[PDB]
Order: C-alpha cells, then sequence, then structure tokens
RNA sequence: UGAGCCUUGAUGUGUAGGAUAGGUGGGAGGCUUUGAAGUGUGGACGCCAGUCUGCAUGGAGCCGACCUUGAAAUACCACC
RNA sequence: CUUGAGUCUCGUAGAGGGGGGUAGAAUUCCAGGUGUAGCGGUGAAAUGCGUAGAGAUCUGGAGGAAUACCGGUGGCGAAGGCGGCCCCCUGGACGAAGACUGACGCUCAGGUGCGAAAGCGUGGGGAGCAAACAGGAUUAGAUACCCUGGUAGUCCACGCCGUAAACGAUGUCGACUUGGAGGUUGUGCCCUUGAGGCGUGGCUUCCGGAGCUAACGCGUUAAGUCGACCGCCUGGGGAGUACGGCCGCAAGGUUAAAACUCAAAUGAAUUGACGGGGGCCCGCACAAGCGGUGGAGCAUGUGGUUUAAUUCGAUAACGCGA
RNA sequence: CGCGGGGUGGAGCAGCCGGUAGCUCGUCGGGCUCAUAACCCGAAGGUCGUCGGUUCAAAUCCGGCCCCCGCAACCA
RNA sequence: CGCGGGGUGGAGCAGCCGGUAGCUCGUCGGGCUCAUAACCCGAAGGUCGUCGGUUCAAAUCCGGCCCCCGCAACCA
C-alpha cells in the first residue's frame, strides 16, 4: 500500500486513500489470521462452514422472499 | 547537531503499545517516543489517544533537526495507526508518502498456539 | 427508565428576584420539605455575598456558580475485567445542578456557625476560586483528564 | 582523542539597584587618526534580561562619585 | 458372437508419486551503524529483556522450515494423503473416433502390500513452534486454563511401529426407477453474426419427488427396486480386559474369554425446565438522586438460654395470629 | 555422662546491637453468597520449660537443672 | 595515629560557580475500583553529625573534634 501525496492534495483525503488501499490489500486481516497457529482441520472446518452459511443465505432466504411478510 | 529537511517516521503499531521513531532518509534514527513512555500503562497505552500523544512527543523531540518533509511507514496492527499519522500531521510536517510496512510472510514460520480463553 | 423519557416538571421562580436558578438552588438546599426556612437562608447568604463582593446579588451568585461548573465528568462502563472510567461531556441542565449540589455539600461541611453564613463563605470562595466546591470540581476534571484515553 | 603549561583574552544576577557587583591595594579622568558614539549582523553563552566579540558602515565622543549599598565601578591598574 | 472385460491411435486436465535443483517473504541469531529509556506481556499483573545501550531503526551475513496472493462445498489419489516455480523418472483417469481380442469377468477366508499423527532405532539437522520442565500470575488450592522462558519432537536419510471420530460413523461389482439448480473437465454440431445456441460423455455440491426409514433423514453419487461375493452384530457392565498364541526393540498391536453383576442400556423425536446460548422487551432491576437501616438509648417480635411455667402457632415468619 | 541446635499463645516457622511481644489454618460474630470453600472486617487464647543473675529495656546476654534434637565415640 | 570518599527529612541517591532546600517506597484524607496492588490528587515528618570562621546568599568554601567507609603500610 505505497502511496504518494499528490500536489495540492489535502492530508485527510490522503489518509482516506491510504486506508482504502490498506482495506483492499487485506493487510490487517492477513495479520489477524497469522497471529497464532490454526490447525489444518480447523481451517478446513471454517472454510466449509462459511461456504455452507453462504449457500443457506443465497437459497433459503430467496425461497422465503417469494412469500410476502404481511 | 546537523539539521535535515526530509526524513522518515516509522510507526510500530502493536496491540499493546505504539512506538514512533523519526529517522533520516538513510536509516539513522533521530528521535523516538512511545505510548508507554508518554506515561500510558496497560489499558491506557493500547489506545489511539496514547499513540497520538506519543507521536506528538516524538515530533517535539526532533524539533532541533528542523525536519520539514516526512514520509511515514506504518507497521503492525494497532490503534495508533491512523491516529498517530494524524497527530504527526497536526505537529506540522509535510507528509509526503504514507506506506504500509507490515511484515507479511508468504507462509514461513509457524505462529504460536491459539489462546484458550 | 427503560420505556419513556418524560418532560421535566415546572418550577416557579423565587419571589425576591424572580429567577428559576435560584429557586432550584433553594430547593436543593431545603430539607424535610421546609422551604420557607431554606429560602430565607439562601436570601441571607445572598445579601452577605452582595455586601462582600459589591455586584448585584444574583450576578455574584452566578459568578460563584460559574467557577464550580464542570465541563466533563466520568462514568463507569467496566466492559473489561477491571473497571474503566470514561469521560463524558455534561449537559447544560445537569452541570448547573451539579455545581449547586456541590456548593451545598460544601456549606454543610464547613465549620462556621450559621448555615446562611457558611453558604455565604462558600459562595465567596467559589468567586475567588478557592473553597471546597472548586476543589471537588478540579478533582472531577482531573479524573476526566486522566481517563481521556477513553472516548 | 585525553590533558597540562609561559601567555594574552573572556567569566562571575542575595534584595537595596542605571543592571548578569569575586576580593585587596595604588587612585580622580583612561581610550580616540597603529581610528570614538550611533547602524547592519556572522558565530558563542544565557537565570531571556542581556554579555563578549568578528567583519561592514560611521566619522567626532561614550563612560566616574552619581540616587542607592554590608562591598563601587570593567575611569586606567597589578595580584590571583 | 460382441454388449461385459481388456489392448492399440490422438488428445485433455490435474497439490497423483519418486529424485534433483532453485525463488521470494517473514521469523531467529551474529557483526556493525543511528539512538535513548524503556520494551514486553495481560483482564489486570508479574516473571523476563533493558543505560554492560534493549526495544525502534538501517547495512551486511548465517541457517532452518514453510510456501501468502492464485485458492474455489476447485483438482488429483485405493485409502492414508497431496499445494511456491523448474527439470528428470513415473502411475492412474477421462474424452474422440475407429481397429482388435473374444467372457479373458465380479467377489475374496487365509495370504501379500500401502497405511495420518504420535512413538521407537541409527546417523544428520535444529530457524520457528512446543509435550516434559522452570519461573510469574490466577485461585481456597491451580501439579491447569493466561504470561515469560523452554528440552524431546516436529525437518532429512534408512529401518520399525500398523493404530485414529483411518467418517459418508454408509463394504465391493453390476442393472433399473420422476426432477431442478450449479461447479469442473472433455467433446460433436451451429451464421462462435458475441461473452453465446443445441446436444453428448466423465467427476462433483446442494435441494427435492416416488419409494424407503424408529424418526432424523436418504433420495439416479439411495439409506429406493434387485442380483453376486465378502466382512460384521445378538442386552448393559465386567471388557476389547485377563490367560494363551502370533507380531513388535519397546511402547504396545492382534486374536479373545469367564466368573460376577443389573433390569435395564440405548437410538430418534416430543413437551417442559435450565444454559456462565442468541435475539426482542419490561419492572425503583440497575443507572441518576433523596432519605434511611447496620453504631447509640428505648419500644416491640423472634431465636436462644433460663424457668415451676416461661401457652400454642408463624419461621412469601420475626410491631406476624394477638 | 562429654559436644553442636532450643525450648512458646490449639500445632507449628518468628528480623546479627537486650526496648519490636507475629503469621497460617483453627473457634465465634457479621457481610456478601443460591451454596459451600473461598473473599473482607473484628474478636478470645503466653509460659516464652525452669531456677537465678548483668541491666530501666529481658523470653531476647550469661551459671545451674528438665526435656526435645542432633552428635559422633563406647560397652567388660 | 598518617592518607583518599562524607556525613541528612522513617532508609536510602541528590545538578563543576556558596542564593535551587528533592525522589522512591512509607502513613493519612479522598476519587475511582467488585477487589486489591496499581493509577490520580493533596497532606505531616531537617539536623544537613558537630564546633566555629570567609560572605547578605552556607548544609553548600575552609580550622579543629565524633563517627561511618575505604586505604594501603605496621606489630616488639
Amino acid at each position: 500500500p505505497v502511496i504518494k501525496v499528490r500536489e495540492n492534495e489535502p492530508f485527510d483525503v490522503a489518509l482516506r486513500r491510504f486506508k482504502r488501499s490498506c482495506e483492499k490489500a487485506g493487510v490487517l486481516a492477513e495479520v489477524r489470521r497469522r497471529e497464532f497457529y490454526e490447525k489444518p482441520t480447523t481451517e478446513r472446518k471454517r472454510a466449509k462452514a462459511s461456504a455452507v452459511k453462504r449457500h443457506a443465505k443465497k437459497l433459503a432466504r430467496e425461497n422465503a422472499r417469494r412469500t410476502r411478510l404481511y | 547537531r546537523k539539521q535535515v529537511s526530509d526524513g522518515v517516521a516509522h510507526i510500530h503499531a502493536s496491540f499493546n503499545n505504539t512506538i514512533v521513531t523519526i529517522t533520516d532518509r538513510q536509516g539513522n534514527a533521530l528521535g523516538w517516543a512511545t505510548a508507554g513512555g508518554s506515561g500510558f500503562r496497560g489499558s491506557r497505552k493500547s489506545t489511539p489517544f496514547a499513540a497520538q500523544v506519543a507521536a506528538e512527543r516524538c515530533a517535539d523531540a526532533v524539533k532541533e533537526y528542523g525536519i520539514k518533509n516526512l514520509e511515514v511507514m506504518v507497521k503492525g496492527p494497532g490503534p495508533g495507526r491512523e491516529s498517530t499519522i494524524r497527530a504527526l500531521n497536526a505537529a506540522g510536517f509535510r507528509i509526503t508518502n504514507i506506506t504500509d510496512v507490515t511484515p507479511i510472510p508468504h507462509n514461513g514460520c509457524r505462529p504460536p498456539k491459539k489462546r484458550r480463553v | 427508565p427503560r420505556r419513556r423519557v418524560i418532560g421535566q416538571r415546572k418550577i416557579l421562580p423565587d419571589p425576591k428576584f424572580g429567577s428559576e436558578l435560584l429557586a432550584k438552588f433553594v430547593n436543593i438546599l431545603m430539607v424535610d420539605g421546609k422551604k420557607s426556612t431554606a429560602e430565607s437562608i439562601v436570601y441571607s447568604a445572598l445579601e452577605t455575598l452582595a455586601q462582600r463582593s459589591g455586584k448585584s446579588e444574583l450576578e455574584a451568585f452566578e459568578v460563584a456558580l460559574e467557577n464550580v461548573r464542570p465541563t466533563v465528568e466520568v462514568k463507569s462502563r467496566r466492559v473489561g475485567g477491571s473497571t474503566y472510567q470514561v469521560p463524558v461531556e455534561v449537559r447544560p441542565v445537569r452541570r448547573n445542578a451539579l455545581a449547586m449540589r456541590w456548593i451545598v455539600e460544601a456549606a454543610r461541611k464547613r465549620g462556621d456557625k450559621s448555615m446562611a453564613l457558611r453558604l455565604a463563605n462558600e459562595l465567596s470562595d467559589a468567586a475567588e476560586n478557592k473553597g471546597t466546591a472548586v476543589k471537588k470540581r478540579e478533582d472531577v476534571h482531573r479524573m476526566a483528564e486522566a481517563n481521556k484515553a477513553f472516548a
């Protein structure tokens, strides 16, 4: 996330750009994931469970949407 | 001491404590300050406010070097990441580059074990 | 309370000067529903203060108040294992009341003989920026400053 | 890089105060064309009031007991 | 004889296996520069490292291990498992057409092989992590959880071990039975007039019909409808233990009882209750305030003790029946 | 017999100069606690084995005795 | 005996010119805190061993004494 302040650019804007760049990089998240060790099984489990959750969110709620609430 | 116009700010932002270190462009450190050293302990030094005042202190320290331009490198995750640089800005330097300088391995060393809490 | 905020009840201004703040002060001073005495005491003090400092009665009282009003106080959140005091900006209605209560406690504490006289001394001190109420005010500020990291 | 020394320069806030008074003795005027007061500032010290001093400009005066003070002039002086 | 089974031809994708090279990031250490009082850690600390110059920061070097992104209910493999690039050797799978062989097939007790992690042996290696261990915390205690360190091991070579919730808790092979939404990898045709249109094969994720099921659920990848072969079960404990055998360096594995003992033990689902589960909401529940009680003397009730008796009851009881 | 440790609040471990007279658990009260143990506060338990003495400070330094230890030696 | 360090607020470490009279823990108050230690604020404790003197600045420079150190030498 290397950044250079443009000529006649506000500081705050520059900071915002940097924050955006960092977010894009996923650096903080990267760090968080590497703080301590995750067992392979745990990693697998998380990935799978997340996928399951995603699929539920995609399909079951769509089905629910078809019917009106009131 | 020799005056220098342009230099670096290295911001080591940990979870527990922030460390600001101003240096010349070559690598030689001019001054430094810390949240722990700014009189912040435990809960209090792991905060953005602690970090900004540490940054302010560091800025004060390198007054005699008469630095004007500055590029910043931000290391690590912490609260004193945005707050620190804002504080630095306020202290009245021309911020030139903001760089993120976290060490990310490409899956090298095994981290320590997960805490059980 | 949980469910509904309610509008604050109506308060009449005091007969002598026609002011709400003074009436609130006398109310604060009062005890056992004894209003006439408490307001007599308040008046007596006020008269002594006016004599001492010159200015109007009211104006002097207001000045004394100003010197003991807090900008910020602290409250206990304690989300963590140990407790964390967090500063908070105190609102106009509250700050005035706090300063009143603080003056009255000081008056209670003082060593002088008559209640009105003690209150009068307390007001003089506040004007001068000594006393008890100003110290406590300072302590409140100091605590807030210490815990400024939290926001 | 440490550290002596012949020498010639600088350095010294009790409060009374012209204000950054080390002390003794010989003393009432020392310096000024081998260039005096006022101005521009380069580098030092600093108790932020100022002090010494380089170079430029200027060319005919600044400082004395003073009023005060336990001690008087860095008016010249030697001893340290 | 050619449908099953196999061979040949051309392609395809792949973390499939074995060997040998190499790249970059990051950690650790060493040497040196700058620099100055903290660093580190936690819920909060402390142990610990630091003015003998740490932490931070820059330069150079060493070494080990693993390969961010790509990366995906993606791929490959009999399973275990396999992930940076390159090269060498190598196994399988699938598709396209043809050509050939001509039942050569399926299953499999014994038998043989492969078989995570930990563990063992000998020799190497050793950055990080970390059983054991030590100290600091926490605690009533804390031989734990947390912190600071830290050795076996993890890594490599060659042997052994032969077990795991080695799981889809679902043996292998074949046939047949409504559908939808995908992923991946081929391939035929079609104006690819465009990322498309219509098919046809392989593997694969989810939902769901009939049917099945104790229900939960499974549902063309069956737990449906059938056939072939094998393995295994016969109440719970005792016990996957003892003895014996076989294997193993050992750890132990494997095979595998009995006495005795109970009338249960279990599975799915149901209603509640509970949770230091989650969401929403309320109450002088907290918060914000004012005044009390707890200390004093007395009144009064109770407990107790005492008494001849100190009436009996109440114990959301105790100025209560009274 | 001879020689080193010393003799305590229910048990134990008590800061070289003699003026400090203890801490854990324990029992009671109370406060919290759903409970208990925990946590907090406070409370009763001495001789300092003993006899004496140097000294206003003495159990606290010394002379003897009674025991608890430890000693290492002995035994016709 | 001679020679180097100097003698302080309950203990300790106090900025070359004599005008600064301290900081840690400690005790009390309060504020927070569930608790405690921590954190914050404020408060009582001096002689600067002593006797003197140069000087308005003195414990702060010197003459003697009392001790604490350190010295290194000695001992019929």
